[PDB]
């Protein structure tokens, strides 16, 4: 296993980015012809970190104040 | 020559400033070099003086302020005609199957007006699908619209694959498939199922995948509609498959939230019903040709009451209701025969024989649903001898309207069967009248015509 | 003794179904109060999101 | 000396203008002469023009715009260490009892980074509490986090006072109590209990009770946690009690709108989860020392799904959930055993007998919950002769979970009882397998071990 950590005190951008960093490590094995398995623990917390980032940038809030592009995020 | 300059980038939304004399009109396609890649923008709004507000069709990463923008004085315009058949294209009409260029002859813009009520052709010619339950319980005519309502995992996508195959190597007419909000795994499975089943040469595929900007997913339905409208103009009776309307409404919600429009009843966009109308009003039969259509509709959290399924109901002519309970029993296709309906199911257009057969099937199944709890509490040996016959006949009907699909073979290994409407009516009309009270129940499970039922019982 | 017990059964079922109908009628009141509170909260949480979203 | 001027005053927040070459940093303290008193501002933002947004650590009334303010070039700093033990302190670290100044040698900034990942430590050492339900259902370890969830008037503070009495007196190391936005009456009654028990020499006290303006309530939890961190770094092991953590987030919500931040889901600041995690992550045990902590966590309107409870639940190790329904029964402690849990309720940590007893109690209390709706409509008589047995045992369990407390000895006259872990598992295992089927339910209400229930049964 590889463990990627972005704790509750990290900057919101490091929580938002952490799943893409994990995916970037999983793809290294995938593109070679090996099998990997990646667990994203709490995508809902990534969505809360991205909501915070998008609300501090004064972007138009959607439903439950989430930004419009949370689908295009996930 | 390029004359605009980028002045903002906020996510997928880009603002471009032009000289006051040359401002691009709404829905014009702009073009910019996102490094070595070529990015087009669709003009959404003319706000303020000389500024223009746009959605990027490709991804917006790498854009910087001050880039030069060339305005193509046409909307997004795509290749059409025979040349499209058996290719895969994206919303921009660029190939993604790597088979080289499309080799077009003509291009049409994706935005155009719907036919007027005077040009419509009143028609009642029923389509003949290869599927027993759909032919019997929910017939639909050319130019009509069919909605495959259901949850997740019930069989909408494989039902549409079966329809494409049956209406591509039984009736040899062309077909167009617009995968708005497609899953790349399912799109590749579709491409390989159609290439293996030899039907690929009569299907035109457009994909807008889930990992693309919202407006890129939104426009794709209009791209597939524009291809079906080219084929209609040639006099064909085309058939248009929309892979999920719910994801079209979600893409519209996303695009509308990005532009900062004030949201609506459930956070949906304000223009929800006008987008649905602009989509569904172009799909009609006309005096020259026709576009028939079937649309998969995902119902979120199992309610027909929220704005998306509630607003699409107004346009459909037939509604098929799929259920995961029936599928989990192991019966496919998992159509609920009691809740699926059609506007065309009346004696005057289907004939009294078809209407009577359908109403009798529904009555038998309703009576069985009544008797089920008396059977459960009392036990079957207490039922009256005519009710002990309704039970068996309903149980055989409930088996017989399952069917093996040609595309489900990779799930089951057994071969598929195509059943004509005549054989469907003959089978159900025979079962209800007791001509087959001597066969086991399992003689009807996953068979084609009733002849296969008698032959399986003879083998069983 | 069998027929007297059978008439006792019918009377006991009558009384029991009466009581169950009154229990249901009370539970309707309690559920309707909870429904009213829920729909009020939904109206306000939506209209507040809309109004606060408009910068 | 004074180098800046007030330019706005909106309630608790103040805007101050400085020369652009001398603008303070983003957590420095500032000082203002408010009338005759001295008011401290903590800067929260740097706006563009040498202006700065700050929160007033005191009453904001009387502030004119145009007052001179003085730039202290260091953050808020509080006394720390041995010197601060038997004393009460302000949020600014000032002494609030009428005794003299604090004799500290060292002062610490209240904004600090959480310990690194390689520096943490985890312990399985189960800590025993006198309370039958808490250690049976939700046993917690030395150096773990306990959180008590409940609405208003359900028992959070009485239970925290029982935990203080049962662990914190027969415990060696020092202790820290932070009152964050609770009653001054209860803080005075606690301080006089400690001073009349001669244990005050071990309990450092910080108070920012609900009469104070938002800044004191906001910072007071951080200044109490700083003192706990200092005692942890000396190599000791420490108890930290936080009397309502919810008030920290609420004071942040009250300030949030004035700081010009767009509101979120239910009004809360956008930064709710970061504001909570920045405090919660640094209250932890390390390889040099351990902090055992009990937090009360008010849940507004009894809504366990409100964002603040929902985002608090992830931080804790043992969560005890109080409920108003059970308290309305009069069954204190009003723990809901179907919602309380612990990280430590595993057979390898606790042992198989404890784990099985706790799971059986949960299973039959859940089965009783499932019966309650049919018991409400039809009535009990309809149940199976099995179902009535699990209902009778579940009701006897619900009574036996109650316990009298030495601190509740003034709301009821009953003497307090201390129940060991062995006796509680011995009694629950006895009840579950029916060896006490013959006693009435009232024999179990407000008793200690089961041998007191068998005695109470004799007296009815
Ligand atoms: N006729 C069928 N025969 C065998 N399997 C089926 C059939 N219909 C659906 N399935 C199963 O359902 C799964 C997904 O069905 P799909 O059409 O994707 O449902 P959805 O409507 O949610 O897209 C497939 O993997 C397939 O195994
Ligand atoms: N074990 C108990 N015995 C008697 N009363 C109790 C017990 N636990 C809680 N209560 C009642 O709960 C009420 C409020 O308790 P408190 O701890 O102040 O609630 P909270 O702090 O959660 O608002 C008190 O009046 C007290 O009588
Ligand atoms: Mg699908
Ligand atoms: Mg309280």
């Amino acid at each position: 296993t590889i463990v990627v950590v972005a704790t509750a005190s990290e900057s919101a951008a490091l929580q938002y980015l952490a799943p893409y960093a994990g995916a970037a490590m999983g793809e290294y094995f995938r593109d070679r012809g090996e099998d990997a398995l990646i667990i994203y623990d709490d995508l809902s917390k990534q969505a809360v970190a991205y909501r915070q980032i998008s609300l501090l940038l004064r972007r138009p809030p959607g439903r439950e104040a989430f930004p419009g592009d949370v689908f295009y995020l996930h | 020559m390029a004359t605009g300059k980028i002045v903002q980038v906020i996510g997928a939304v880009v603002d471009v400033e032009f000289p006051q004399d040359a401002v691009p009109r709404v829905y014009d396609a702009l073009e910019v070099q996102n490094g070595n890649e070529r990015l087009v923008l669709e003009v959404q709004q003319q706000l303020g003086g000389g500024i223009v507000r746009t959605i990027a069709m490709g991804s917006s990463d790498g854009l910087r302020r001050g880039l030069d923008v060339k305005d193509l004085e046409h909307p997004i315009e795509v290749p059409v005609g025979k040349a499209t058949l058996g290719r895969i294209m994206n919303v921009l009409g660029e190939p993604v199957d790597m088979k080289g260029e499309i080799g077009e002859e003509e291009r049409w813009a994706i935005h155009r007006a719907a036919p007027s009520y005077e040009e419509l052709s009143n028609s009642q010619e029923l389509l003949e699908t290869g599927i027993k339950v759909i032919d019997l319980m929910a017939p639909f005519a050319k130019g009509g619209k069919v909605g495959l309502f259901g949850g997740a995992g019930v069989g909408k996508t494989v039902n549409m694959m079966e329809l494409i195959r049956n209406i591509a190597i039984e009736h040899s007419g062309y077909s167009v498939f617009a995968g708005v909000g497609e899953r790349t795994r399912e799109g590749n499975d579709f491409y390989h199922e159609m290439t293996d089943s030899n039907v690929i040469d009569k299907v035109s595929l457009v994909y807008g995948q889930m990992n693309e900007p919202p407006g890129n997913r939104l426009r794709v339905a209009l791209t597939g509609l524009t291809m079906a409208e080219k084929f209609r103009d040639e006099g064909r009776d085309v058939l248009l498959f929309v892979d999920n309307i719910y994801r079209y409404t979600l893409a519209g919600t996303e695009v509308s939230a990005l532009l900062g429009r004030m949201p609506s009843a459930v956070g949906y966009q304000p223009t929800l019903a006008e987008e649905m109308g602009v989509l569904q009003e172009r799909i009609t039969s006309t005096k020259t040709g026709s576009i028939t259509s079937v649309q998969a509709v995902y119902v979120p959290a199992d309610d027909l009451t929220d704005p998306s399924p509630a607003t699409t109901f107004a346009h459909l002519d037939a509604t098929v209701v799929l259920s995961r309970q029936i599928a989990s029993l192991g019966i496919y296709p998992a159509v609920d025969p009691l809740d699926s309906t059609s506007r065309q199911l009346d004696p005057l257009v289907v004939g009294q024989e078809h209407y009577d057969t359908a109403r009798g099937v529904q009555s038998i199944l309703q009576r069985y649903q009544e008797l089920k709890d008396i059977i459960a509490i009392l036990g079957m040996d207490e039922l009256s001898e005519e009710d002990k016959l309704v039970v068996a006949r309903a149980r055989k009907i409930q088996r017989f309207l399952s069917q093996p699909f040609f595309v489900a073979e990779v799930f089951t290994g057994s071969p598929g069967k195509y059943v004509s409407l005549k054989d469907t009516i003959r089978g159900f009309k025979g079962i209800m009248e007791g001509e087959y009270d001597h066969l086991p129940e399992q003689a009807f499970y996953m068979v084609g015509s009733i002849e296969e039922a008698v032959e399986k019982a003879k083998k069983l | 003794g069998v027929v007297e017990n059978l008439a006792s059964e019918q009377a006991a079922r009558m009384v029991a179904m009466k009581a169950a109908t009154d229990n249901g009628g009370s539970l309707i009141k309690e559920l309707q109060l909870v429904y009213n509170k829920a729909r009020q909260a939904s109206i306000t949480q939506e209209l507040t999101e809309i109004v606060s979203g408009a910068a």
